[PDB]
């Protein structure tokens, strides 16, 4: 049995335009552990992208943390493209403010 | 710590 | 307290795609603190917080040794599953494991636990006695017989009354004033307006340590816990934590509503309106 | 860096078969090969192989240290580093060594035992091989003595991933990687940590019991033959016992379904006038 990933795309800190701050796609919820994930800039992937270990919850299911050093901007457009077995084709689940 | 038990399925 | 100290074991196999994988990692409450992946130059238990840095060569050498041995003996457990089950040799499989134990305020053992899955399901699971198993299915069944024959139970007991707890007292020492002094979620209630006779109510809490926290919707004083919406509590990034709870309100109607925050670094529970 | 591997071992007779994969971004894509000898010339002529490399049956030009390389267009190369090696042994050009264990085949939790390999062929090296689907053979020089040449490998402490059937092989000076046929399988099985099972007398007949749920039970005479087979029988005071019917030193052991290469600590030796 598959479980497919929950996805939350969302800031360290109180994003204000200029002011440096970290971009988060918290992957959870899925099984089995092999898993693809990307941060986007308006549609192109970033370079420098660390990742927490790999763990899981009591229900078994893994979870991850992708995080990257950004600048919050209404021009640029951040997201995060997840891809799993489950996935016919990569999420991609755009960084909102107010989520 | 973690544990020095030897778990042989 | 209390406390708690885990340890997550994960084993994986993927013919044609990698040897097989071993990864652990340790936790202290919510704070990861160790970790160990074969898939290394040289696989090394490895610190991931600041205050167990401080730890002699003998820590590390004795914690890579045991996971060592720890990889060798779970890339057979997957030989021996695929045996079990009956399954064939190109497929990827894994088993997860975890342990460890809780202890109280004062940090004598209040409870201990081992657990492990085949395929992210139940497989087998040391009883809250410490001392008998329990299995999901036969070949579980075939292990507790083996384990029982081997008296694994014993030794595990003899672990968790012992090391467990002691070492968990030496880390909580450690680190306390990041383990042990919570951080009270930074609060505040947002408005999105759905459409012009409805409207989302949502209310927010931010940095907080450590991740258990209640976040509720009431209407006059009455918890609408059925029409609300949870999200699961998301790691910030820097060891604390976030979360929110929305709610759907009728148009002229938000005076009716109060979010109420529950997090053991507010010294009073919070109520919150939004205006 | 693809990641290449032989299925189902990397170990292969002549007239057997070994799949090449290479994996590579997610795909078993489009790749070259190349070998040791001078890595950067793609074995049979920049052969691009679509899917997977199967060499059946393989021939002893099939021996040789692999390593692939994957296509990868959006690159100034086009193509990716040089994967992992992985060396493709052919065994069954030479007469078989012979495989011996010290102190004996038995090996109990935690100790250690030693494997020799040796022959009359002067053979530079030997290479000692567990059976098992992806397993890899280690190797020692061979030492020149008295008219024959031998090698001791060491194996421990022992656990049930070190348990199983071992097999020996030479291999002759300028043919590194072709190897001998492989020695007669010696069984490496581990005892314990398993409670040892009780063994006493009921013409007599053996009877051994144990209070712990074995599968089954082996009857072995010290300097026997062969080994006495027996399922165990869960009996009414909840004891799971065996009954071997009959001079000498008899030992019983317990064992479990589906786990071949290890038992139970030998009980303790029973005298039979
Ligand atoms: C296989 O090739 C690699 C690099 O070409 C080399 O490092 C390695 O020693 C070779 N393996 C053997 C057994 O010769
Ligand atoms: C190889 O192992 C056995 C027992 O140790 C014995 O034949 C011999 O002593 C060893 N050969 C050596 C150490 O050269
Ligand atoms: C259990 O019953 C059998 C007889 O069927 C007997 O031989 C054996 O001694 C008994 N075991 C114990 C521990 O009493």
């Amino acid at each position: 049995i598959q479980r497919t990933p929950k996805i939350q795309v969302y800031s360290r800190h109180p994003a204000e335009n200029g002011k440096s701050n970290f971009l988060n796609c918290y992957v959870s919820g899925f099984h089995p552990s092999d898993i693809e994930v990307d941060l986007l800039k308006n549609g192109e992937r970033i370079e420098k992208v660390e990742h927490s270990d790999l763990s899981f919850s009591k229900d078994w299911s893994f979870y991850l943390l992708y995080y990257t050093e950004f600048t919050p901007t209404e021009k640029d457009e951040y997201a995060c493209r997840v891809n799993h077995v489950t996935l016919s084709q990569p999420k991609i689940v755009k960084w909102d403010r107010d989520m | 710590l973690s544990s020095p038990v030897t778990k042989s399925f | 307290g209390s406390h708690s100290m885990r340890y997550f074991y994960t084993a994986m196999s993927r013919p044609g795609r990698g040897e097989p994988r071993f990864i652990a990692v340790g936790y202290v409450d919510d704070t990861q603190f160790v970790r160990f992946d074969s898939d290394a130059a040289s696989p090394r238990m490895a610190p991931r917080a600041p205050w167990i840095e401080q730890e002699g060569p003998e820590y590390w050498d004795g914690e890579t040794r045991n996971m060592k041995a720890s990889a060798q003996t779970y890339r057979e457990n997957l030989r021996i599953a695929l045996r079990y089950y009956n399954q064939s040799e190109a497929g990827s499989h894994i088993i997860q494991v975890m342990y460890g134990c809780d202890v109280g305020p004062d940090g004598r053992l209040l409870r201990g636990h081992d657990q492990s899955a085949y395929d992210g399901k139940d497989y087998i699971a040391l009883n809250e006695d410490l001392s008998s198993w329990t299995a999901a299915d036969t070949a579980a069944q075939i292990t507790q017989r083996k384990w029982e024959a081997a008296r694994v139970a014993e030794q595990l007991r003899a672990y968790l009354e012992g090391l467990c707890v002691e070492w968990l007292r030496r880390y909580l020492e450690n680190g306390k004033e990041t383990l042990q002094r919570a951080d009270p979620p930074k609060t505040h209630v947002t408005h999105h307006p759905i459409s012009d006779h409805e409207a989302t109510l949502r209310c927010w809490a931010l940095g907080f340590y450590p991740a258990e926290i209640t976040l509720t919707w009431q209407r006059d004083g009455e918890d609408q816990t059925q029409d609300t919406e949870l999200v699961e509590t998301r790691p910030a990034g820097d060891r604390t934590f976030q979360k929110w709870a929305a709610v759907v309100v009728p148009s002229g109607e938000e005076q009716r509503y109060t979010c109420h925050v529950q997090h053991e670094g507010l010294p009073k529970p919070l109520t919150l309106r939004w205006e | 860096k693809p990641f290449l591997s032989a299925w189902p071992s990397a170990v292969v007779p002549r007239g057997g078969h070994v799949t090449l994969r290479c994996h590579y971004r997610h795909r078993f894509n489009n790749f070259m090969l190349y070998k040791e000898d001078r890595i950067h010339i793609p074995i049979f002529h920049g052969r691009i192989f679509q899917e997977s490399f199967n060499m059946s049956p393989v021939t002893t030009a099939h021996a040789g240290n692999y390593t692939c390389r994957g296509s990868h267009p959006h690159s100034p190369t086009g193509w990716s580093a040089p994967s992992n090696p992985v060396v493709i042994m052919v065994t069954g050009n030479h007469r078989k060594p012979s495989l011996l264990a010290h102190p004996g085949p038995l090996v109990k939790s935690g100790e250690r035992v030693i494997l020799q390999c040796w022959s009359d062929i002067m053979f530079e090296h030997f290479f000692l091989h567990k059976e098992g689907i992806s397993k890899d053979p280690s190797r020692l020089v061979g030492q020149i003595h008295d008219g024959v040449s031998k090698a001791n490998f060491s194996i421990g402490p022992m656990m049930l991933a070190l348990a199983g059937t071992y097999r020996c092989y030479g291999s002759v000076t300028h043919t590194s990687y072709q190897l001998s046929a492989p020695s007669d399988p010696l069984d490496i099985v581990v005892t314990g940590p398993y409670e040892k099972p009780s063994l006493s007398a009921q013409s007599v007949t053996l009877s051994c019991s144990s209070r712990s749920s074995y599968d089954m039970y082996h009857l072995s005479r010290e300097g026997g033959a062969h080994e006495r087979r027996l399922p165990a029988v869960r009996k009414v005071n909840r004891t799971f016992q065996a009954d071997f019917p009959l001079g000498g030193t008899y030992r019983c052991f317990g064992s479990f379904r589906h786990s071949p290469y290890e038992l139970s600590d030998p009980s303790d030796p029973l005298l039979v006038s």
